[PDB]
């Protein structure tokens, strides 16, 4: 009862006069400011749009009513312009008086042999039917017609001529009419068709020659009120306007020319009809020079939304929604044997309260608004079979959407967890998927109706089942920053947390009773619990896993392993035993997203109700941790003694010195030039180089005369938005200001700002600032900062454009592109793109890092 | 030349960004100054009128909005003038003039 | 031996819209829910009757 | 002066027999018409002397399923 396929072809004339309801005959319209009913052109038992519902014979109302053809008989036939080349293509190629494609036995056996293995790709079957084209076109003998010399073709807009032949030499050309021409494909048999782009049964080559033309129904031309007339409905006016008089002029007295004018005159008005648009037909326009608008012009030319708020204590695939959403935005369950009591309740409790409804769909299907009258009489005998349309409850199925929707992950099921105040909720973690962060940000809510679509959605699109990245081989959905931090301080080598703190704090998790929580590794100094203990009381008790933390390098990179071929005495690489942390601390290495190394072992060994468990539990913890004990960022985090400024002041000096003997000796012309740029850029790039250099070692000074301990170094080592490539910047200098490329040159004719003398090419006069954030910009600085910041705001945003469009044409290319249940990729046109997906048939969000099994990790697992 | 003319910071985002700025704190308008007295002025002062000159090289060439009214002697002397003119409030603040050294 | 996410997810919402336009469920007694939930516990033994016929 | 043949990004291109031909167009279930495809002009087609019928099955060297054989049809 759907729709398996569409065959396209042509319409026969036969066609068009049994699927018309009544015969157009009267050219008008409807006439006038009162009263519009007509007998030709309009609902002459052939369509309904105004309040008026008499039709044809299936009577239906204006409302709801499929309109129905027409046609029209014309009195003498008419080249179609949009098959003119083709019925040109097709005439030149075949033989008159013959019906034959002009090629020999042999030709048409190897060719349509030929054609089979080309039958459906489009784009390739073009070439060898032009290829036949021109190899018909050179010949006049057929095998059809014991040849009768074939005056060539001409054509266009819509004529067409013979050069035939009567005299001897001569070359006159008989003109060509559509009656001639129609009858003259009308002996083409259904055998020579396939050699051509035609159907013996879907597109015979004469209904290229419209005998009859079909008219749109009354509900494809509506009257446009202010009334302003339908354009095709006025066209196909002077298309019968004219019909009527050549039929007229036909059964009467024949002087042929006259009838000939009438039929080239009938001849435009439809190449009109069919295309205002086109090549060499004046474009019929309305009286007032705009262009009639045709057929060719025709076919061209529950949800809620908010800002976001954090929510650490809401499960990681539910969301919080506003209570006064959750009263607009209804569901629709039909009462059954388990919720009729329910429903009763919530439609009792009318539109108000909070677990209400608000409307009810009895099964005749008649909506009932609740608000209205009182949900007392109405809330009766309501039997098994009904709908109610309650109010949004804990745990509904929801799609959470973020704009710009880039990857899939944009858009993921959430579970409703009704709420006051007025944002949605989304559990912390859930953001990089989202991309979401705060400031402003809004997102979109999505409540689907039909209970297949909640059920797919919870089923398929639920945050617990995406955790993993399809772009890559690891997790999406982990620690952001503080989950990080927490991790970290949690995980520590100092890491002791007397009674009240562990004990209190579970809570945020949970898993205790008996063999958990034991057993208090330290009475030592006092008895206390050890960081990796508590961790420790999170993993299963199976997954042994080890790899090296973020301090694993420099100099402290070390190794000291031993295999199996117990103490503790290790720091760096991480090593968990059965649940129990014995090495490492967790970081952006531990957890996090991206990475691929825990979080992703957790979720491919066990899935779906643990993966999100060990994260749920996890944030809750880490977070406390950073809570209770203070985590906080001051001024003096970035301060350097006396000692790194006079040290950085001399490396600054140094590096000015070596820019202006390299613009002194630039001066002299003591040449030196590199090899492949040219003189000017070699002065340029070897100044930016020498800069940048200075610019790195100024900045590994400063990470000497800073104490690597406390909280703000904790975050740049640790796994919270980090990046030594920043730290340079703030304490010892930005660097060289640069713009798409080059220095800062766009200024006044001889020099930048007015500050310096002209032709300056110094280090501070070509924009490089020397200070810091920290010590301040200077005039100058400040001014050169902003030139090269300008550069973030237009590159980043510039770059949107690409990607948009980029991705926009890929995806409207391999959008219809499937793995097949034999396990092979093909194109919807049955054409196979790749035998097996990805050569190996392992899906990237389910494989190591695109490793197909992981085998070392395999053969490992022997425990 | 936006130094002291448009406000570094102050610009919009989207597509907005760069075309549309705002005007520094530290930024006159020209107001309206009739070119007679100018004119005027300008030739008493030794401006060379064009229905003369060849005049290349003149050693000079002077130009008012684009219009090359003419020439004088010496280059440093005519702008110097004009400057210590307006400097000793004889002419209007609204007069620029530059010498150009190619 | 098992079935792909599309094949459960398509499997749970007809028996979800099975249950729905009536057809009693099979053992589920005890409960207070949609009939989503109760397709999903009734796929949760093993109990849906729906079977998804594979082209090979 | 040596030649082409599997050297750098080149894979192991063979002619298939009949035999082979039939049973590997049995087994995906396809026309003849429905595979990649290559032309006649192709370097790497002319080299190994491929005629426009021909399927040649090519083995190359994947960072992830190892070794792997497609197939496509020489054509013009
Ligand atoms: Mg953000
Ligand atoms: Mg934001
Ligand atoms: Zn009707
Ligand atoms: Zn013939």
């Amino acid at each position: 009862k759907v729709i398996g396929s569409i065959e396209f072809g042509i319409l026969s004339p036969q066609e068009i006069r049994k699927m018309s309801a009544a015969e157009i005959t009267v050219p008008d319209t409807y006439d006038d400011d009162g009263y519009p009913i007509e007998g030709g052109l309009m609902d002459k038992r052939l369509g309904v749009i105004d309040p008026g519902l008499r039709c044809e014979t299936c009577g239906a109302r204006a409302g709801e009513c499929p309109g129905h053809f027409g046609h029209i008989e014309l009195a003498r036939p008419v080249i179609h312009v949009g098959f003119a080349k083709t019925i040109h293509r097709v005439l030149e190629s075949t033989c008159r008086e013959c019906g034959r494609i002009k090629l020999t036995d042999e030709e048409i056996e190897e060719y349509m042999q030929k054609f089979e293995v080309m039958g459906d790709r489009k784009g390739a079957v073009d070439k060898l039917i032009k290829e036949i084209h021109k190899k018909a076109k050179e010949r006049m003998v057929c095998p059809h017609c014991g040849a009768p010399q074939f005056p060539i073709k001409f054509e266009r807009p819509t004529i067409y001529w013979e050069l035939r032949k009567d005299e001897e030499g001569n070359e006159y050309k008989h003109r060509m009419m559509p009656s001639e021409v129609r009858d003259r494909l009308e002996k083409i048999p259904d055998k020579d068709l396939p050699l051509l782009g035609l159907h013996p049964e879907k597109s015979r080559p004469e209904w290229m020659v419209l005998t009859v033309l079909p008219v749109p129904p009354v509900t494809m031309r509506p009257s446009i009120t202010l009334r302003a007339e339908d354009d095709l409905t006025h066209k196909l006016v002077d298309i019968i306007r004219i019909n009527n008089r050549l039929k007229s002029n036909i059964e009467a007295g024949a002087p042929q020319l006259i009838i000939e004018d009438l039929w080239d005159l009938l001849q435009y008005h439809v190449t009109t009809y069919i295309n205002n648009e086109t090549s060499g037909v004046p474009p019929a326009k309305h009286k007032s020079g705009r262009p009639l608008k045709t057929l060719a012009q025709r076919l061209k030319g529950f949800s809620a939304r908010t800002v976001i708020s954090p929510d650490p204590m809401i499960s990681i695939n539910e969301v919080g929604v506003p209570l006064a959403v959750a009263m607009e935005l209804t569901v629709p369950e039909k009462v059954t044997e388990f919720n009729y009591e329910k429903l009763k309740q919530r439609v009792l409790n009318g539109p108000e309260k909070y677990p209400g409804a608000n409307y009810v769909i009895d099964p005749e299907g008649r909506r009932i608004r609740l608000m209205e009258s009182n949900r007392e009489l109405i809330a009766e005998k309501l039997d098994i079979g009904w709908t109610v349309e309650r109010h949004l409850e804990d745990g509904d199925v929801v799609l959470f959407n973020r704009q710009p929707s880039l990857h899939r992950m944009s858009i993921m099921a959430h579970r409703v967890r009704v709420m006051p105040y007025r944002t949605f909720r989304l559990n912390l973690p859930v953001c990089p998927p989202y991309n979401a962060d705060f400031d402003g940000d809004e997102m979109n809510l999505h409540v689907p109706q039909t209970e297949e679509a909640q059920a797919e959605a919870k089923i398929l699109m639920e945050v617990q089942n995406h955790i993993i990245s399809p772009r890559y081989g690891g997790p999406l959905i982990a620690g952001i920053q503080d989950h990080i931090s927490g991790g970290y301080l949690l995980t520590r080598e100092g890491a002791y947390f007397t009674r009240y703190e562990v004990e209190q704090m579970l809570m945020f998790a949970g898993m205790d009773v008996n063999e958990l929580p034991e057993p208090d590794k330290y009475e030592n100094g006092e008895p206390l619990w050890s960081g990796k203990t508590i961790f420790s009381l999170l993993l299963p008790d199976d997954l042994t896993i080890w790899y090296r933390n973020k301090l694993c390098d420099e100099p402290e990179r070390c190794e000291a392993l031993e295999k199996l071929i117990r103490k503790l005495a290790y720091d760096g690489f991480v090593y968990i035993q059965n649940g129990k942390l014995l090495s490492g601390a967790v970081d952006k290495k531990a957890y996090g997203r991206e990475d691929g190394k825990l979080l992703d072992i957790i979720v491919r060994e066990y899935g779906v109700e643990r993966a999100r468990q060990f994260l749920d539990q996890v944030t809750k913890l880490t977070i406390w941790v950073i809570t209770h004990k203070g985590f906080t960022t001051a001024i003096d985090d970035e301060d350097l003694p006396q000692e790194a400024i006079d040290r950085i002041h001399e490396i600054i000096r140094e590096a000015e010195e070596k820019v202006q003997r390299l613009i002194e000796a630039y001066k002299r012309g003591e040449l030196e030039p590199l090899p492949g740029k040219t003189l000017e850029e070699t002065l340029e790039s070897k100044i930016m180089a020498v800069l940048a250099e200075a610019r790195d070692n100024a900045g590994k000074v400063a990470e000497r005369y800073l104490g690597m301990n406390n909280h703000a170094v904790i975050m740049a080592k640790t796994g919270a938005r980090g990046k030594i490539l920043n730290i340079t910047q703030m304490a010892a200098m930005l660097g060289q200001q640069s713009i798409r490329g080059k220095r800062l040159y766009r200024g006044y004719r001889g020099r930048v700002l007015t500050h310096f003398k002209p032709g300056d090419l110094g280090a501070r006069a070509r924009g490089f600032v020397t200070n810091s954030y920290k010590s301040g910009l200077t005039p100058q600085e400040y001014f050169f900062h902003a030139m090269g910041g300008r550069e973030g705001l237009v590159d980043t945003a510039v770059r949107t454009a690409q990607s948009g469009y980029m991705q926009r044409r890929l995806i409207n290319a391999l959008q219809d592109l499937k793995v097949d249940y034999d396990g092979t990729v093909r194109d919807p046109t049955g054409i196979i793109v790749q035998f097996k997906y990805g050569e190996d048939g392992v899906d990237p969000m389910k494989s190591w890092q695109g490793k197909t099994v992981d085998v070392d990790r395999v053969i490992v697992r022997t425990l | 030349t936006h130094w002291g003319r448009i406000c570094p910071t102050e610009t919009p985002e989207g597509p907005n960004c760069g075309l549309v700025k705002n005007l520094a704190l530290m930024s006159q308008i020209t107001t309206g100054i009739p070119e007679r007295e100018v004119r005027e002025y300008l030739m008493k002062m030794g401006v060379v009128p064009i229905e003369e000159r060849r005049p290349a090289p003149g050693l000079y060439r002077v130009y008012l909005n684009g219009v090359l009214i003419g020439t004088v002697e010496d280059g440093r002397k005519l702008v110097e003038r004009i400057r210590a003119d307006r400097r000793a409030g004889k002419i209007s603040d609204v007069i620029n003039v530059a010498l150009y050294e190619d | 031996f098992r079935y792909t996410r599309f094949e459960k997810a398509r499997i749970i919402g007809a028996r979800a819209l099975q249950i729905a336009m009536g057809a009693p469920v099979l053992i589920d007694v005890p409960e207070g829910i949609t009939p989503l939930q109760a397709a999903l516990l009734e796929f949760e033994k093993g109990v849906i009757p729906i079977t998804v016929i594979r082209p090979s | 002066e040596f030649n082409i043949f599997d050297h750098v990004l080149v894979p192991e291109h063979r002619i298939l027999s009949e035999e082979e031909k039939e049973e590997l167009l049995k087994k995906y279930r396809i026309r003849i018409s429905q595979l990649p495809q290559i032309k006649a002009s192709d370097p790497a087609v002319v080299a190994l002397g491929a005629k426009p019928g021909d399927v040649i099955e090519i083995k190359r060297k994947s960072p992830t399923a190892g070794y792997y054989y497609y197939y496509r049809l020489v054509v013009e």
